[PDB]
């Protein structure tokens, strides 16, 4: 019965943990893109630059 | 008598020369007999020694540059009133249509300055759809901003035709419709399927299609704006629709890019903000009518701090999301509740009762959204006695806010109705509150108001 | 005094400044940004009663004058590590 | 401004070795005059294809990693790269 | 004898006969309606014509206002008169009190010592705080430098290594005010003459306030004072507010001069003007100049060319950043960016170079510790790896002192610590002879006894 | 031969050509820079006993003499998709 | 030798260089630069150079060429258009190199229209 009762318990343990790891998964997709969406925006501003100011 | 003489001709830009006295102003229109037709164009700048820089309101092909251009001492003039009502038309007021000549008696410049201060309405007032979603959970201002972040095969067109019929019918006024640079095919299909709802009775439409040059594109928002300028001196409350906004925007990014003006940001025009600006100040309540606007948006690269988002987002007062999930489930129109929002939504602007009532709707079909997902996970005999009825009245709340629509006769054959903002609040307040909890949810499905909601379950 | 929103004004600069071919450079602002901002918030200050009476020539003597300034930034997505914001 | 019909030269020779020297040749550790072989051209062209011949000796860094992983031979051209300090 | 043609902003073009055209920087003075004003040359156009950068206020200015021609650079009073005075760039006094009776002015663009007259020193000085003189200790005659983004303790920071720093160093300083906060320069001034130190500090402001041409300036006018007191053969201490407001005043005065620009949006000069500013501030054979320098990074980016510019120029860098402050971790030092060219065991000895590399080790662990912890969190971690992770964050939070300087932000008595308890307290806890003590002890904390007494109370 | 910092040498070539008002490319350094190096890196070299003894005019002979070249650059933050780097 | 009638083998060391020096040269004869500050006409010099080593019916060339791909980037425009003028295409990637397995050709971007 105590192993029996222990399978129970690393069931239920494990599917808490993966329910974290899910939401922190979330989160970290939420500012990764915000780092990529401001990266975009910077490399697009350089080239442009560089392009305007070569037409010289 | 023609005074001036082209000088230049690069792509769709027109540089003319004029003698000293009687160089054009800023945003004068100029004609020219190009081959047989005649063409506009509108000036930008004066640059020195009586050159002016134009941009062709049409097809720039076949252009001399000894050829005689007609100076007009007014700017880009459209027909407005009651006479452009079913008609469709071109950014200079022309009709594309084949039915004829609109029989105007006024014509009005689509350049004008936004209302004065001393002009806008003493007080702030709401403007009721009929739809009890909308009327609920993101209540429009009247003279207020309302942007549609919906996408396609959701009913965007069924909710624009809706609004338009209501504002006709229950209250007292006119609509425009913009095509600021949008399919052809799709305009065609618009104008066919408001020509079969029976409220193109009630519409004026002014289209920009996109094989057209940056100029026109980005001016036929503006001829729009001035015909529902002309209905809201009729003393008229106006919805002024916009196909997308994100097109007047780029439209204006080609145009900069032509007259050759360095770019700011990610590529955008110098002045992005004014000519935003310069679009939106002049859709506002006036002490005598008003006009309300519906603009679809679109986001570059799903990018919410991207400049044309973030500067639109900035005139908005409310944002109605449409979603395929609610529409897969039957409920029309598919408005997400959770993510629309309105900044009317304060207990001092709508009043206590309904905005504690909006609170409780919104927080109860949040908790619902998370007893979902353990639902699925777990299973219902996890739940409480409670928290069954809290999923219960959720589940009577989410098919309450669908409605027939008078369009939707067709499509169901349920004959369609409108509901008053204090019906809509009654109801949701007697779902929250118990009252009803004997009814079984169906009962609920496009009924209307909840007095019909009684008699459906009465038959039931 | 407050500044409805120093960004927007920014922003209006910048397109003065673009307008006139000055060459920007991070974010496309102009070079004189945050001189722009200087001068105009460096001019919220206390001073001592020895200026103010120098400045009305003596009609006002043994009183500190003092002007406060909460101006307002508006950043996207809730960074501060942007270049007007910083 | 008179145009002297010659292109830069500097001095070079033996007798640097041991001396902290300018870009024009002219010494900065305060030890006195050069003692050079002649001058040579600052800008030249490099022999070619046929004048070359093969690295097959090499030279010691003195280190471990280095000397055994990525070896140096007289006549090679190692670039050296990374971040500040 | 000449005329105003051109006013661009700060700059402004001025004609004279083409027998009679001023040198590279030589002053100009023209009367701006019942004002003086006074213009720097930069650049020989053709023609007769000069290019000029106003050394105050340029609205006003008609074209076609007559000049007059100054025989000499802008030349500043240096020595015992400049002594417990404020002054302008053109070394005009700024405090009300009478002139500054000088026996001798400079001008102030100078030449850089030469190499042979340079001197190397290892002779290290201690400061009272941790971090700075654990990681990146600096001897005396050497830059240090301050890095950081905006609100990160650069000020607070400077101001407690100059009360440190003050307690060992006997003979005059300067403090050189560059583009910042007016009110900031009032309280020093306050309290520095509060303090009775006021007689040795040499104090030279040009802020934020003020026009680009005399911010660009200032830093050369104060550098210049403290060449006069370094060739006395007296040690100097030189502060600098902010280093970064010169080379941006280039930048803003840069595009008028008809300079095409280089990358972003920086002088082709950037390098070339950095150079020229900090290789004559250094320690010669006949006297030493230590320096505070504080470095403004732009939108907390280190790979800004005005920051990358200034790394190779500094004999200790020490890198603030955001997150650390974030924590409450002050005074906020990234220990994986701060080193120092005295971090040598032949010079700073083995056990000091030992602990300071062993705490780089066990930070450099936790961050590679942190993405795993990110995803998966603690649970999934190896023993070891747990030992280290508490160790770190227990190094973290002793990495903090509670300054004097910052007692009115906090609450806090200030603390002083010297090398041997800091380096006895990290080596203590890098071998864990204090693994039984929770975290919160060691949050702003002296000595390693301290943390011990505050885990007795929790 | 050691060459401490080849990035150096190409910000001031960088800054010559820009005062020269030479027209600009990528990362505002003209297109000459990889000339600039190319033409200076393959002067490094090892030579052929006959190149030795043709240029001492016959004084050397039997030897063939070679340099080494340890060129050093600085990488921003790890950024190998720099132009001088590249 | 193709003309001749017979069938060549042609090796050249670097495409990439032979766009480069057009790079190099090209701003200094009055152009304004492309996207990534390439000439505005990196797609006609690839093809005029790259159109004339083909088998005719007289002979056939046969070429094998070698090709930079800067920062290890296939993005980049030159690689990008020389990917179009080739049957077989073998992609070395820098990651199997690091990892030691030599040749390093990427066998899921490797392919040829003869398979
Ligand atoms: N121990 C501390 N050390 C430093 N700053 C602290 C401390 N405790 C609190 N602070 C707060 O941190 C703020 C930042 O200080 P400071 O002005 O020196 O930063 P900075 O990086 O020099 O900024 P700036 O360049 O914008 O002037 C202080 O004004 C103070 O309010
Ligand atoms: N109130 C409604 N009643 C019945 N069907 C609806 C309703 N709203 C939407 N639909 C269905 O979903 C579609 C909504 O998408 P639609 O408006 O056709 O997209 P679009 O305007 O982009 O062509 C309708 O054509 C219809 O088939
Ligand atoms: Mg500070």
């Amino acid at each position: 019965q105590g192993v029996v009762e222990n399978l129970a318990s690393e069931q239920a343990a494990r599917m808490v943990a993966m329910k974290a790891a899910t939401d922190n998964g979330g989160s970290l997709i939420k500012e990764l893109q915000l780092v990529y969406n401001k990266a975009r925006q910077a490399s697009i501003t350089q080239e442009l630059t560089e392009i305007v100011s070569g037409a010289a | 008598m023609a005074t001036g003489k082209i000088v230049q001709v690069i792509g769709a830009v027109v540089d003319v020369e004029f003698p000293q006295d009687a160089v054009p102003r800023v945003y004068d229109a100029l004609e020219v007999q190009n081959g047989n037709e005649r063409l506009v164009l509108e000036v930008q700048q004066q640059l020195g020694g009586g050159i002016v820089r134009t941009i062709a309101m049409g097809s720039s092909d076949g252009l001399r540059r000894g050829l005689d251009v007609k100076d007009l001492e007014h700017p880009i003039e459209v027909p407005v009133g009651k006479a452009t009502l079913g008609r469709i038309m071109n950014v200079l007021g022309e009709p594309v249509d084949m039915k004829g000549e609109i029989g105007e008696e006024e014509r009005w410049a689509i350049h004008r300055a936004a209302p004065s201060y001393e002009e806008l309405s003493n007080s702030q007032e709401l403007l009721e759809t009929g739809i009890k979603v909308i009327d609920l959970m993101a209540p429009f201002a009247k003279g207020g901003k309302v942007g549609l972040f919906g996408g396609a095969g959701v009913g965007k067109t069924v909710n624009m035709m809706e609004l338009i019929r209501n504002i006709a019918i229950e209250h007292s006024g006119y609509s425009v419709f913009a095509g600021v640079g949008e399919r052809t095919r799709e305009g065609n299909d618009f104008y066919h399927e408001m020509t079969d709802s029976n409220v193109i009775d009630k519409v004026s439409l002014v289209y920009g299609q996109m094989n057209e040059p940056p100029g026109n594109r980005l001016r036929v928002a503006l001829t729009g704006l001035t015909m529902a300028e002309k209905f809201r001196d009729e003393g008229r409350d106006v919805l002024l629709f916009v196909d997308n906004i994100y097109r007047y925007t780029l439209a204006g990014t080609e145009v900069s890019a032509l007259l050759g003006r360095m770019p700011s940001a990610v590529g955008y025009q110098p002045t992005l903000a004014e000519e935003m600006g310069v679009l939106q100040e002049r859709i506002t309540s006036t002490k005598t009518g008003s006009i309300t606007s519906v603009q679809a948006v679109y986001v570059p690269a799903d990018d919410l701090t991207d400049p044309s988002p973030a500067t639109t987002f900035a005139h908005l007062d409310a944002t109605v999301v449409l979603s395929r999930q609610i529409a897969s489930l039957g409920i029309y129109p598919a408005v997400d509740p959770l993510d629309s929002t309105s900044r009317q939504l304060d207990p001092l602007v709508v009043g206590q009762e309904h905005y504690d009532t909006a609170r409780g709707v919104q927080s109860i079909l949040q908790r619902y959204q998370e007893l979902k997902d353990i639902i699925a996970i777990l299973g219902m005999d996890e739940l409480s006695e409670e928290d069954k009825l809290v999923v219960a009245r959720a589940r009577k709340i989410q098919r309450f806010l669908s409605q027939p629509f008078f369009v939707a006769e067709v499509f169901t054959g349920s004959p369609g109705k409108y509901v008053s903002l204090k019906d809509t609040i009654r109801g949701f307040k007697g779902i929250m509150e118990g009252e009803y909890d004997h009814l079984p949810e169906q009962a609920f499905y496009m009924v209307g108001s909840i007095e019909e909601a009684v008699e459906k379950a009465k038959k039931l | 005094i407050i500044y409805d929103d120093l960004s927007k004004q920014a922003v209006a600069y910048r397109q003065i400044s673009l307008l006139l071919r000055r060459p920007p450079g991070r974010e496309a602002f102009p070079g004189d940004v945050f001189y722009l901002h200087s001068r105009l918030l460096e001019r919220a200050a206390r001073v001592n009663a020895e200026y103010v009476e120098a400045f009305t020539k003596g009609e006002v003597k043994g009183k500190t004058g003092s002007l406060t300034a909460l101006p307002i930034i508006e950043t996207q997505a809730g960074d501060v590590s942007a270049f007007v914001p910083t | 401004v008179k145009a002297t019909g010659r292109i830069l030269e500097v001095p070079v020779g033996r007798g640097l070795l041991g001396r902290v020297v300018n870009t024009l040749g002219a010494p900065i550790d305060g030890k006195g005059p050069l003692d050079h072989d002649g001058f040579s051209a600052v800008e030249a062209i490099a022999p070619g294809v046929i004048e070359r011949q093969s690295v097959d000796q090499p030279v010691q860094t003195g280190y471990k990693a280095v000397d055994s992983m990525i070896p140096i031979g007289r006549g090679q051209r190692e670039l050296i790269i990374g971040d500040r300090q």
